[PDB]
């Protein structure tokens, strides 16, 4: 035979030693990032990622530093497709919540529309 | 005074004018001894002997359905029907209408940059003020 | 959902796995009380074990208590073998770590984590 | 250009200096807190303006590659003067 | 000690919730003209099984599923809850 | 393209794509694909049932007698259902060639220990125990090889964090070094730097 | 409140406790573990030391970069004394010597000194202040420690008048001088009754009389659960550390009996559970070695 049936749920939780505090208080998102609206390019937004809430940032005593106490503060995961993120999230116990990814729209572009007989769309300069 | 957590400060539900429930996420961290709201209002409950049944912001929002579950379902706008029911109580009382113009409290834009508490605190909308009062 | 097993083809040799195991411990806690002259009794590490083994109580795939197994059996080997120090004994008694917060009104009081 | 905060403590440059109840002043007894007493902003301020005969001046810093990458500013507004943006000398059209 | 506010909770499409539908379109009108100072917060979603909720004095809150109901009968767990003020 | 461009080896290429193709034809029950790189790097991917037969192929045949185990090493790449990528870099000294056999597995699928087949593989994916939790079925003496006695957690899986959960110092009331939860003084800061444009063209991927 | 003594954190060592501590006598056994509880918390100790720098050393790992500051202070100088508690939300006064010296006696080191550290504590503003004096205090006491003791108290009490004064009975540790004594000695059996306090539980004691607002103008007991005679607890100590310097005031002091005190909160009122002796006393006397337990009364 030498394949066994394991019908239950995937769940690797007592495996990671991730400690419990870091398991069911947190709150994975999973989404796809936002175009950075500073710029055109799009490349940013192929994939989907994975972080966690934004834990307490203090300030060092010492130097000003911002200092931490949160361990996934910058635990950034990709995942091709939301199907393989929500499996991740799911087998290793974190609750999370799913953003779905926001395309752009088709827009209708013509720029013999700059200069209309009657409408409205004519641009005063150009 | 018990200091609050602003909408950079916590996850947090707000619903737009077409009922769109949307929720905030935590960028920073209150300063201080603030805190966010909802716990505030609960430990004040748990204080006073009426102690709400949650103690998770997922509980919360588990209330939050209880009472509209509209509230949770995020970037969702959920049409509104009965329109004719809600013209039809309105044709009850006949209320006047008064005989001064409709005249909005923001005419130019001296108006926009000062409206809530954050704005009003806010130097650079005070230096916008300044700018279109010159 | 036709997985390759590790040992166990069911949970049943899972828990004879899990119960020889925790033989094993039981018996090493007074070597292991001894000859790293701990300051517990041989109680509190038999009572450390159990709470250990009880903290994975829950699983019930038996090839994520295979490899349960497999770790208690290394960390075993790492004791009777003197290859741990006192202090990775003394890890599991997290005795210098200050006590949470439990309850919703001291998290309240002390910060933000819920 | 230093100047001291009524605790006695050398406000720095950027304009830091400790609250009187501010704890973190303890840092400082017995010891000294290391302040830099010359201002960048003082004395930028020392140099005089540049009149030059052009419209559009370059700079460089000076040294050539030893300065900072080559600018260039136009000098069309005769209200103010023309700012370098890494190294602070400015500049006058002569006319 | 008495009824504070009700919440009808239903679907616009869903057929479980049509008779909570006919309800609405029926014999809202002249129950909120017989109870003018009494909440009845109607609220519509995508996919919820339809529910009355009944907050009462102090903070209770009853729970009534009216899935797949008549108009009838959500006329009736209505004037029951209405009658009852637990 | 003279001064500054890699010169491409055509010959290399050629060649090890042939030996692909007969090691593809020679074990059609484990090879899954074989890729040559540009830059002429052979790769058999196989299924990890054929571990040791394929690996006792290529270092026993007469026309691959790859000798020499120079590195074994896993990959997580978590948004694979079998997340890890179990990889075997092999150098033939009698043809002067180098071959990279990859294989997979999750968390809970045992792949089989190559100590049979290479002796230098008892200590690697017994790092790859330690450093990814991959367990391998019959090796020798398995356990931890590089992380401290009392580690929890596998920390080259990519769900780790850089800063692990814990961290130590000494303890005088105890008179003991002790762990406790790790807290930073000043948080690494983490640096979004890729760039939103497209760079390489020729690795466009097929849209949805 | 001032926005840099805001806690924050989650309480370990890079935290922010908000407490500013000057601890005097921050160098002996008390201190020791005193510091080493304060600085785990990320908690800002001045310690002014009187001795070699070199005997400070000890105390350095104790907590995150700036967070132990060192600075020199006389015990007859005021002018130091300002110098260190000027800046901190809390002075705690461990100075003590068992013995008296050519340059300091019992009232220069339980007299002079806790009132120069409480009048000049008062005149900073500083807000917390613990004393430390002994249960045994009383000023018709055979012995002269508990005599300036028992003034010192009492002068503490008189001038800073929200003084949480803290009253341990006899504590034991690995650096005490109560169960080394006996374990050195290989000075007889009487009547005497005591109540051993272990170590960590006075400075639990101590942190959670800073930490609460209702400690202030106490005068608390710091005893141990079990009372137990002088002579089987000798015994006991001898049993334990498998054996088959002083003076006459020390001996005094171990032929005086360890008082109750019913009226005085102890370190249940400060949410400390009191360790008993017989978890340990074998993780003092380890070192003593090259057991039935003592009767309680
Ligand atoms: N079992 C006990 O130890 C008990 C102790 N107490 C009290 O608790 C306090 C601390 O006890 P403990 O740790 O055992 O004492 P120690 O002798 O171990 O240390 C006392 C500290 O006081 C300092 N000190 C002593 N004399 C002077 C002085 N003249 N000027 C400046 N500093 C001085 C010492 O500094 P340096 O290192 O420079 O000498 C040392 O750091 C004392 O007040 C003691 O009376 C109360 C009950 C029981
Ligand atoms: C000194 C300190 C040393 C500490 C020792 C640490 C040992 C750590 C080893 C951990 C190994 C495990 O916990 S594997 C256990 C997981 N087992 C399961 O999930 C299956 C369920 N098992 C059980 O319920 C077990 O109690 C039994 C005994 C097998 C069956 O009980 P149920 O019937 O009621
Ligand atoms: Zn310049």
């Amino acid at each position: 035979t030498q394949l066994i049936t394991v019908d239950e749920k995937l769940d690797i939780t007592t495996l990671t030693g991730v400690p419990e505090e870091h398991i069911k208080t947190r709150k994975a998102r999973i989404f796809v990032p936002a175009r950075n609206n500073m710029q055109s390019g799009v490349n940013n937004t192929k994939k989907w990622k994975m972080e966690f809430d934004t834990r307490e940032r203090w300030e060092n005593p010492l130097m000003g530093w911002a200092s931490t106490a949160d361990p996934l503060s910058n635990l950034v995961l990709t995942f091709s497709t939301k199907e393989d993120a929500i499996a991740f999230a799911e087998k290793n116990g974190w609750s999370y919540d799913v953003e779905e990814r926001k395309v752009p729209k088709p827009k209708s572009k013509s720029y013999g529309a700059n200069f209309s007989w009657n409408k409205r769309t004519r641009v005063s300069t150009k | 005074i018990l200091p609050g957590a602003a909408y950079t400060e916590k996850s947090a539900t707000y619903v737009n004018t077409e009922g769109r429930a949307q929720q905030t996420k935590v960028a920073v961290m209150p300063p201080g001894l603030a805190r966010e709201d909802w716990k505030i209002i609960r430990a004040l409950s748990e204080i006073a002997g009426m102690t709400l049944p949650y103690d998770t912001l997922d509980q919360v929002r588990n209330r939050l359905e209880e009472v509209s579950p509209n509230l949770v379902r995020y970037d969702d706008v959920e049409g509104a029907n009965y329109f004719q029911q809600a013209s039809e109580l309105s044709k009850l009382v006949n209320q006047q209408l008064l005989a001064d113009p409709l005249v909005p409290p923001q005419l130019t834009i001296k108006d926009f940059y000062m409206t809530d508490s954050i704005s009003r605190a806010s130097q650079t909308m005070a230096k916008c003020v300044k700018a279109v009062t010159e | 959902t036709s997985v390759k097993p590790i040992f166990s083809r069911d949970m049943n040799e899972a828990k004879r796995r899990v119960r020889e195991l925790y033989r094993a411990w039981y018996r090493e806690v007074p070597n292991t009380v001894h000859l790293f002259q701990l300051d517990i009794s041989v109680k509190q590490g038999r009572d450390k074990v159990r709470e250990m083994f009880k903290k994975n109580a829950h699983v019930t795939d038996p090839r994520v208590v295979d490899l349960l197994v497999i770790k208690g059996k290394m960390e075993l080997e790492e004791t009777i073998n003197v290859w741990k120090q006192r202090t990775h004994v003394m890890r599991f008694f997290h005795e210098t770590e200050a006590p949470r917060p439990k309850d919703f009104l001291s998290k309240f009081y002390v910060g933000h984590d819920p | 250009g230093v100047r001291t905060s009524p605790t006695g403590e050398k406000v720095t440059h950027t304009g830091q200096v400790y609250d009187d109840e501010d704890y973190r002043r303890v840092r400082f007894v017995g010891r000294q807190k290391e302040v830099n007493e010359n201002f960048a902003i003082d004395l930028i301020a020392e140099q005089p303006v540049s009149q030059v005969g052009s419209r559009v001046i370059s700079c460089d810093g000076g040294g050539g590659a030893l300065g900072h990458p080559r600018v260039y500013i136009n000098l069309d507004k005769e209200t103010k003067t023309g700012t370098c943006g890494y190294c602070g000398l400015q500049f006058r059209q002569q006319h | 000690l008495g009824l504070r506010e009700i919440r009808i909770h239903l679907c616009q499409r869903s057929p479980g919730s049509q008779g909570v539908r006919d309800f609405i379109e029926k014999r809202y009108v002249e129950l909120k003209k017989a109870n003018p100072d009494l909440p009845i917060l109607i609220r519509e979603c995508s996919d919820v099984q339809p529910k009355l909720w009944a907050r009462y004095a102090f903070g209770q809150e009853k729970n009534v599923s009216l899935n797949n109901f008549s108009a009838d009968q959500v006329t009736r767990a209505l004037e029951n809850v209405l009658s009852s003020k637990a | 393209t003279r001064p500054t461009v890699r010169p491409r080896n055509d010959v290399a290429h050629k060649q090890l794509s042939a030996f692909g193709e007969y090691v593809a034809e020679i074990l059609p029950k484990y090879v899954q694909q074989v890729q040559v790189s540009c830059f002429s790097e052979l790769e058999i991917c196989i299924h990890p049932d054929g571990v040791i037969p394929v690996l006792t192929f290529l270092r026993d045949h007469s026309n691959a007698q790859f000798k020499s185990l120079a590195d074994l090493t896993a990959v997580d790449i978590p948004t694979r259902q079998n997340r890890f990528e179990i990889v075997y870099n092999l150098l033939s000294l009698r043809f002067n060639s180098r071959i990279r056999v990859k294989t997979y597995t999750d968390e809970l699928t045992p792949v089989e220990s190559s100590v049979s087949v290479y002796k230098a593989a008892n200590w690697y994916e017994r790092e790859i125990w330690d450093m990814f939790g991959v367990f391998f079925a019959n090796h020798p003496d398995l356990r931890r090889i590089l992380t401290d006695y009392g580690f929890e957690g596998h920390p080259f899986r990519k769900d780790f964090p850089l800063s692990g959960y814990v961290e130590l110092r000494y303890d005088d009331e105890v008179k003991r070094v002790v762990a406790e939860p790790v807290e930073l003084a000043q948080e690494f800061r983490k640096f979004d730097l890729n760039s939103p444009w497209e760079a390489f063209p020729a690795y466009r991927q097929p849209p949805e | 409140l001032h926005h840099a003594v805001i806690p924050h954190g989650k309480g370990g060592r890079s935290s922010v406790s908000g407490i500013v501590a000057t601890v005097f006598g921050a160098t002996g056994f008390l201190g020791r573990y005193l510091v080493n509880h304060l600085g785990r918390m990320g908690s800002q100790v001045i310690v002014p030391y009187r001795c070699e720098p070199y005997d400070t050393m000890h105390l350095r790992p104790m907590g995150d970069l700036g967070q132990i500051i060192f600075m020199d202070w006389n015990g007859r100088d005021k002018d130091s004394i300002r110098r260190a508690v000027e800046h901190s939300n809390v002075v705690i006064n461990l100075v003590g010597r068992e013995w008296e010296t050519k340059n300091f006696d019992f009232e220069d080191v339980f007299v002079k000194i806790p009132q120069a550290i409480a009048q000049v504590s008062k005149e900073a503003g500083v807000e917390k202040f613990i004393h430390i004096s002994h249960l045994n205090a009383d000023i018709k006491s055979s012995s002269k420690y508990l005599r300036n003791k028992a003034v010192g108290e009492k002068e503490v009490r008189e001038t800073f008048p929200e003084a949480t004064i803290i009253k341990p009975a006899d504590i034991f540790g690995r650096e005490d001088r109560f169960l080394n004594y006996f374990a050195n000695i290989r000075s007889l059996g009487k009547k005497t009754v005591k109540q051993p306090v272990y170590i960590v539980d006075v400075t639990k004691g101590i942190i959670n009389a800073i930490k609460d607002p209702d400690a202030r103008g106490k005068t608390f007991a710091f005893v141990g659960p079990n009372r137990y005679l002088l002579f089987d607890l000798v015994q006991y100590v001898f049993a334990v550390a498998h054996r088959p310097w002083t003076t006459r005031d020390k001996v005094e002091r171990i032929h005086t009996t360890d008082r109750t005190l019913p009226h005085l909160p102890g370190l249940e009122d400060l949410g400390v559970q009191a360790t008993p002796l017989e978890l340990k006393a074998i993780e003092v006397l380890r070192r003593h070695r090259t057991v039935q337990p003592a009767k309680t009364v």
